[PDB]
RNA sequence: GCAAAAACA
């Protein structure tokens, strides 16, 4: 297979130019993750007016559908670099995808956007209501899931070869089945990376801190900045 | 100021946030801290007798002393043990399902505490290259010293790590090697008690500037250990400053015929007054009613008796003037007023066996406060983090109260608390109050931040710096330090900052290329009009815009598709969301990145837990790469050509 | 240690990992032992053929992954902290190798795999007879005995037993050398454990006094505070221009203008005007950047390190001596009052341009009318054009500091008013600006007009006659040297629009939950003790003058500021108890008022702020 | 000149 055989001479040449670094521990991969040279800044935000500016902003994968110049204007610089404006050209000329990998990126963000446009508001009523911060569950789920079962209900939907019978045991089964009919058109080669993040964000029920008035089911724990406050409270039907 | 004091329609409590210099420059700390530090050091000494000696305090190993010998009308510097073990006890006694969780933390979590998590603190002193690194490349570089040194591989787990520390600690001679770095058990002894000092930057509410001390990678691992141990009994105790309690004391109502003062307060010198002997009694006592073993309290105990042995570097210089002119000299080459330390000068750092540093053990202070608290006759509520502190008396009499509150000050004066007289304001019938930036009025407890938000992008992209300023906003919002009108006016001035940072704003570069290639603006960062709104703070940008049909569906498939040459945050993948952008570090930099990048691949399983998978690195992707080959329900002989090429 | 001789190597570096055996009670023999397991397995898993394939697989020591893949293929599953060390495909069963003391006692551990057992001389439970064929048995043997004599050799028989019988325990070791070190600055051992008895004695302490009158703050004595901000305040006008660009608007006024000094400053020398139109006319060309001249050697501090480095060596004599800083101690300036009053005024044009957010729900109109409403209250003032004038000045410089220059860039503040007409207020010239720190300074020059002069409040400021078409402004030079910081700080000085808009929400809010209905036109009595009285006002002007002192107190933030607002909250808080009839007591050498009076030494708008403080009421009743 | 317990120019 030409994928599998893109896996073999990167391996090889990774053993190759890099004999030292594969001779550690897998477990050392925890650490080097993050292993960079540069400082960890104290303020980023005050560079990027600068970074904006400076000619070729953004650094771009090797690419052919974008031209050298477009309509008497440079865009790559031939990593190679990108124009400002890249990001711009391929919103109105760029290579489209199916509607399925658009409803599937889009999946976990449309859900709030369609749970607050389906809901209907009460009169605002004004008072000296005392609004003391609970912790809850911020964002409604698809399936309840217990945390620190979350990596594992992850494991079966993403590699189910790659896993234990441990793991399979302590994974919410039933939630697996409703992550995999909804990821398919994005559990790939790439965007795996981001596939996870909207799957782990779909069964996610982190706790945090948030005014209430009355006890916050997870619906309105999400809009909770608006529902209530020292001075105003809102009532969701 | 009268302006700040309102006497209708609203309290002086509310407007008491006008008083915070929020939007002006913080201030910066310029030029040497070997004065900040060399007097931090040096308080503790003069503090130790009721009457200053510095000599007769510079020959003390164990800040222990008398009743008598503590300061009531001064700082006092040390400790009493017997009020300390009388107090850890106590505190051991009361709470006892904190001190079961922390049985269970020692028991259970303990062990499985890996030291990768090292690799997530920040700047660390590299004693083997001579300067400040990240925490990364200190942990790389010191897992090789220690396999170099030590001939056996670091186990993941941090007892292992803090166990190959202590091996190494027992050689003669320690080399890393082209380098050949020389060392030796004094001079790796060095590096361990060696504390790398800093100025503490962005620092407000302060009129003189701070110094915050970092200890070295060799004993981070029992620093984090202690301090592990340390949230797990903070956590769960009511006298912490972590969940909510200031309001809880509050909304606690006691009867008419009752007296109820509020004393709120901080402490003066709170790291120069402290020593870590006390700590390492309090620890002892915990883990020995505790019934841990003797290994457990060796490993608690070593990171103290460490500290009591730092070598807090003093800086790059005391200022010396002639005419004009200004050199910087080290202690001891001519007459100042820190002339009593020279003894202490050990190359460019000096040795100081009382006090404590800011940053070193924020939680292990806070601990032995709380069992400071701990007695008969304190029959109060106590809130205390760090430095700063809340206490509620209920008391049947006046002089009761007074009695409790002097009762209070000495019992803290008994570890070397000592909480500064000037900073305390006791409110005689209560219902008024401050702490940790939280100021409490007739049980309405209101959050001010010490920082305004930033209010602008932060730097990474559009669609991650609009979704975070967002999210900012809304967890200002949240805590009550905004509300509708300053939400909103927050926002507007976040997407004004927000779209000229990105030439979305009059005519540039970015809007001329638009406006000649007939390209609509459609998102915020495009020059189009908000959509975000104050009750659409959760929205992402490029939803909320596909269901209002201001994003039609095909730019939608232009724009979210993955093949894209560029490419919490809860903010989708697209086209926008693109990136920016030591003589042996860059190579190896570059190289743990291909490393890096052939895994993600071969192991989709570390995009969601942690590596494990015991074995060498080239190893586990020879097998997993096999594995992939031969599950590829392909032809035998073309899987047999593949494995031919895998060497 | 090391290796032992009858385990192969091989074996050995297999095992080197697989478990932590260093924090481990007996961790060298609990390897040895595992790595006689895996051998065992090995010997019994050597070369054979069951239809192709061996029929004995080892599960002992081998990736999870492939271990799952070989049970998927055989329809089975096992844990992972049970699984069997091999598998054999003749009868389809899992053996696990288990070492033990003693035959007789000797029974299966589970029935979902089974067991082999060996007594650690050869002999071997009669199962593995039945299970085994007679060369692995010999083979079995004979590495068991060839370990045993290890054993002998190295007298481990009690290490041995104690693995055998148990599992793994946890433990950390510290040597003598190390203890030593750790014991060299304290009294105690590692474990400390002192003789003295727990008790907690009975100290004497003092008494709390009671705070009967609020402190007086000390107002400072000596020369009054001069202006020391990076811009000129409510003294701040505009030249009027034509409608079009800036390049058109900088035309207009260099070409129609004339310059000529009315009061010089030593600290800001009159011939620097040299370069500011040298840098007008450069701007009325399409050129924001111009070459250099000689007047800027002495407007932008070119080379002044070293002169004053050579003039110090070669004039500097005597001995070392400490620094010894002092910090000049000031009084309330009189313009504090002036610049309150006339940051106030009321103006023509609302100066407070934000584009609206979106509309969704009631809630979200009731948030967007609050702000509207604030922007009304809060525009058509002064203190709004001048927080628009140090935003574009402070922006406009910053865009160009990042890019490393060696020649004069000039940034023109101008702003557009609701009729096309361009609004100059004044051009900032930056130097070379070689700035590598954030913290560095880059010179700047400031050009901007005035509407007052006033040489006690402005002593470094030189002063010129600007006539354009017949009328007459004032036209301030300064020299200065600023940082990246506070000027990307005071590039985004509109967040000072934060502080009051609460303060006015808090009080419309508030008349709401008095009734449950919003008003948004509310403009109550707030009650001030103003020229020590108390009398009441309006909310908009209150609003007003609050946005005043927060911009001053912004514009004016130091190390002083900060140090004396976090020290004063304590006081403001302990005034508004004594407001609610409530005492406050103290504790025994306490003065709260010491903090706040370290903080006030020449900050104009602390003492404006002390002085505030002192003229209330400081008891009440 | 900026600034503040000592750095930038």
């Amino acid at each position: 297979e030409c994928t599998l055989r893109a896996l073999v001479e990167e391996y090889n040449g990774a053993c190759k130019e890099a004999p030292k670094e594969m001779s550690k521990q897998f477990t050392d991969y925890n650490t080097f993750k993050r292993y960079t040279t540069s400082k960890k800044d104290h303020a980023p935000q005050m560079r990027l007016v600068y970074s904006v500016r400076k000619p070729w902003p953004i650094s771009m994968t090797p690419s052919k559908e974008i031209p050298l110049v477009f309509n008497g204007t440079k865009l790559k610089d031939t990593r190679t670099r990108a124009n400002i404006v890249v990001p711009d050209y391929w919103s109105k000329y760029g290579s489209q995808t199916s509607l399925e990998v658009v409803n599937a990126i889009l999946y976990a963000e449309d859900l709030k956007v369609q749970r607050f446009f389906s809901t209907e508001w009460g009169e605002i009523r004004y008072g000296r209501m005392l609004p003391f911060r609970k912790p809850v569950q911020a964002c409604p789920t698809i399936e309840e899931v217990n945390p620190a079962s979350i990596p594992h209900t992850l494991l079966q939907v993403f590699c189910p070869q790659y896993t234990t019978l441990d793991s399979k045991r302590k994974a919410h089964m039933g939630a697996v089945e409703k992550l995999k009919r909804v990821m398919e058109p994005i559990c790939k080669v790439q965007t795996q990376e981001s596939a996870v993040h909207i799957a782990r964000s779909l069964i996610d029920s982190n706790k945090k801190w948030l005014p209430t008035v009355v006890d916050h089911t997870p619906r309105t724990a999400e809009m909770a900045h608006f529902l209530c406050s020292k001075y105003h409270y809102v009532h969701t039907n | 100021m009268n302006l700040f004091t309102p006497l209708s329609e609203i309290n002086p409590t509310t407007t008491q946030e006008l008083l915070y210099a929020y939007t002006g420059p913080a201030p910066v700390a310029y030029g040497t801290r070997t004065r900040a530090v060399l007097e931090n050091i040096i308080r503790p000494y003069q503090y130790f007798y009721k009457e200053p000696n510095v000599q007769r305090a510079l020959d003390i190993k164990t800040g222990c002393k008398e009743p008598e010998d503590i300061n009531v009308e001064g700082p006092s510097s040390g400790f009493h043990t017997a009020s300390v073990l009388k107090l850890a006890d106590n505190f051991f006694r009361k709470y006892r399902p904190a001190m079961e969780k922390l049985k269970y933390w020692i028991l259970v979590k303990l062990p499985k505490l890996k030291y990768a998590e090292l690799s997530k603190g920040r700047q660390t002193y590299s004693f083997i290259h001579k300067r400040n690194l990240p925490a990364p490349i200190a942990l790389e570089e010191t897992v090789e010293f220690l396999e170099q040194n030590l001939r056996r591989k670091i186990g993941p787990t941090l007892l292992s790590y803090c166990q190959a520390i202590a091996d190494v600690m027992e050689l003669d001679e320690t080399t890393y090697e082209t380098y050949t770095i020389k060392f030796s058990r004094e001079e790796l002894w060095d590096q361990m008690r060696t504390l790398n000092t800093m100025w503490k930057h962005l620092e407000r509410g302060r009129l003189n500037r701070r110094t915050i001390a970092t200890p070295s990678m060799l004993i981070r691992g029992f620093v984090k250990i202690v301090e592990d141990a340390a949230k797990e009994i903070l956590e769960n105790v009511p006298t912490s400053g972590v969940p909510e309690k200031l309001a809880k004391l509050a909304s606690k109502q006691t009867f008419h015929t009752a007296v109820t003062g509020e004393l709120s307060g901080d402490q003066e010198k709170f790291n120069e007054c402290l020593d870590p002997d006390a700590m390492r009694l309090m620890w002892t006592v915990f883990l020995r009613k505790l019934g841990c073993p003797d290994w457990i309290m060796e490993l608690f105990n070593i990171p103290f008796m460490v500290f009591k042995s730092k070598l807090a570097d003093m800086g790059e210089g005391l200022v010396y003037t002639k005419g004009k002119l200004t050199d910087r000299k080290p202690l001891g080459e001519m007459p100042s007023e820190f002339d009593d330390l020279v003894r202490n000068v050990v190359g460019n750092s000096i040795s100081c066996r009382l006090g404590m540093f800011m940053g070193m053990y924020n939680l292990t202070s806070t601990l032995l406060a709380l069992i400071s608290i701990e007695r008969e006759e304190l029959t109060g509520s106590h809130v205390e983090s760090s430095d700063d502190f809340i206490h509620f008396f209920n008391c049947k009499t006046h002089e009761e109260m007074f009695k409790q509150a002097e009762t209070l000050r000495l019992t803290l004066k008994l570890v070397g608390i000592n909480m500064s007289p000037s900073k305390c304001i006791l409110i005689s019938p209560a219902g008024i109050g401050e702490f940790n930036s939280k100021f409490h009025h007739r049980d309405f407890v209101g959050n001010v931040a010490t920082e305004l938000p930033a209010l602008v992008p932060n730097g990474t992209n559009p669609m991650t710096d609009l979704a975070m300023g967002l999210n900012v906003i809304k967890h200002s919002v949240n805590t009550g330090q905004m509300n509708l009108c300053t939400g909103a006016l927050a926002m507007r001035i976040f997407n004004h900052a927000y779209k000229y940072a990105y030439m979305a704003l009059g005519v540039t570069r970015r809007t001329r290329f638009m406006e000649e290639n007939a390209i609509t603006p459609l998102l915020t960062n495009q020059g189009a009009s908000p959509v975000h709104s104050f009750s659409t703070m959760h929205l992402d940008e490029v939803a909320l815009r596909r269901h209002l049909g201001l994003l039609d569906e095909e730019t939608l498939r232009r724009i979210l598709n993955p093949n894209n040459p560029v490419t919490e945050d809860y903010s989708v993948p697209s086209c926008f969301k693109y990136t920016l952008s030591h003589k042996a570090l860059l190579n190896k930099e570059e190289r743990y990145q291909r490393v890096t990048s052939i895994i993600n691949k071969l192991f989709p399983e570390v995009l969601i837990q942690e590596a494990s998978a015991p074995g060498t690195v080239r190893e586990s992707l020879k097998r997993r790469l096999e594995l992939v080959v031969e599950r590829s329900d392909l032809d035998e002989e073309r899987k047999k050509r593949i494995l031919s090429r895998i060497f | 240690t090391d290796r032992p001789d009858h385990i192969d190597s091989r074996v050995w570096e297999l095992s080197e990992t697989q478990e932590d055996w260093i924090t481990q009670v007996h961790g060298h023999v609990r390897r040895v032992v595992e790595c006689w397991k895996y051998t065992i397995c090995c010997l019994i898993s050597n070369m054979h053929t069951h239809r192709g394939a061996p029929q004995y697989d080892v599960f002992k020591w081998q990736d999870r992954s492939t271990i799952e893949w070989i049970c998927s293929k055989k329809k089975v599953q096992y844990p992972e902290r049970d699984t069997p060390d091999l598998y054999d495909n003749e009868r389809a069963v899992a053996y696990k190798v288990l070492l033990v003391s003693d035959l007789s006692d000797h029974s299966p551990t589970s029935g979902i795999y089974h067991d082999l057992a060996f007594n650690l001389e050869g002999e071997a439970e009669e199962s593995c007879a039945l299970v085994l064929r007679g060369s692995q048995l010999q083979d079995i043997k004979g590495f068991l005995c060839r370990a045993l004599e290890w054993v002998v050799s190295n007298n481990l028989t009690q290490e041995v037993v104690e693995t055998i019988s148990g599992e793994a325990k946890l433990q950390f070791s510290v040597g003598t050398t190390f203890r030593t070190l750790l014991k060299r600055d304290t009294d105690w051992d590692v474990i400390p454990t002192p003789r003295v008895e727990p008790n907690v004695p009975r100290i004497e302490g003092r008494r709390w006094t009671q705070m009967k009158k609020l402190p007086l703050l000390k107002e400072k004595e000596g020369p009054p505070s001069p202006w020391r901000a990076l811009l000129l305040g409510a003294d701040s006008e505009y030249i009027v221009c034509p409608p079009g660009t800036d390049q058109e608007a900088i035309s207009w006024i260099h070409s129609q203008s004339e310059i000529e000094c009315i009061r010089e400053s030593k600290s800001t020398p009159a011939s620097v005007i040299t370069c500011l139109t040298s840098s007008l006319q450069s701007f009325a060309e399409g050129n924001p950047v111009r070459s250099r001249i000689h007047e800027d050697i002495i407007a932008f501090g070119i080379n002044k390190k070293q002169e004053k480095k050579q003039s110090a060596s070669s004039s500097a004599s005597g001995e070392w001596k400490r620094a010894e800083y002092q910090v000049e101690e000031m009084s309330l300036p009189p313009w504090v009052e002036e610049e309150m009053v006339l940051l106030r005024s009321d103006q023509e044009d609302n100066w407070i341009e934000l584009e609206k957010n979106a509309i969704y729900t009631e809630v979200d109109g009731v948030a967007e009318g609050l702000v509207d409403k604030y922007i009304e209250i809060v525009g058509r003032t002064k203190v709004a054009s001048v927080i628009e004038k140090w935003q574009i000045a402070a922006t406009r410089t910053f865009s160009q500091l990042h890019t490393d220059r060696s020649r004069i860039t000039a940034c023109p503040i101008i702003t557009r008013d609701p009729s096309g007409n361009c609004q100059f207020w004044g051009m900032v010239l930056l130097g070379p600006h070689h700035v590598k720190r954030d913290t560095d300074n880059a010179p700047l020059l400031i050009a901007e007009i005035m509407g007052e002069d006033t040489e006690e409040k402005y002593p470094k400021h030189s002063v010129f006659s600007l006539k354009v078409e017949e009328k007459q402004f004032l036209l301030s030079l300064k020299i200065t040297s600023f940082s990246r910081n506070k000027l990307y700080t005071f590039s985004n000085i509109r967040r000072v629009l934060i502080q009051p808009a609460s303060i006015y929400s808090q009080v419309v809010l508030s008349r709401a939950a008095e009734n449950n209905s919003l008003n948004l036109e509310v403009n109550p009595e707030i009650q001030l003790y103003l020229e020590g009285a108390q009398r009441g006002m309006t909310l908009y002007q209150w609003v007003r003058m609050i946005l005043c002192l927060e911009f001053l107190m912004a514009i004016y933030n130091n190390p002083q500021m900060e140090g004396f607002l976090a020290n004063m909250r304590r006081l403001h808080m302990s005034r508004h108890a004594m407001m609610e009839r409530r005492q406050v007591f103290l504790p025994f050498g306490s003065r709260p008022e010491d903090k706040v009076n370290e903080c006030i030494i020449n900050n104009p708008i602390v003492a404006y702020l002390a002085k505030g403080w002192n003229s209330m009421p400081n008891v009440y009743y």
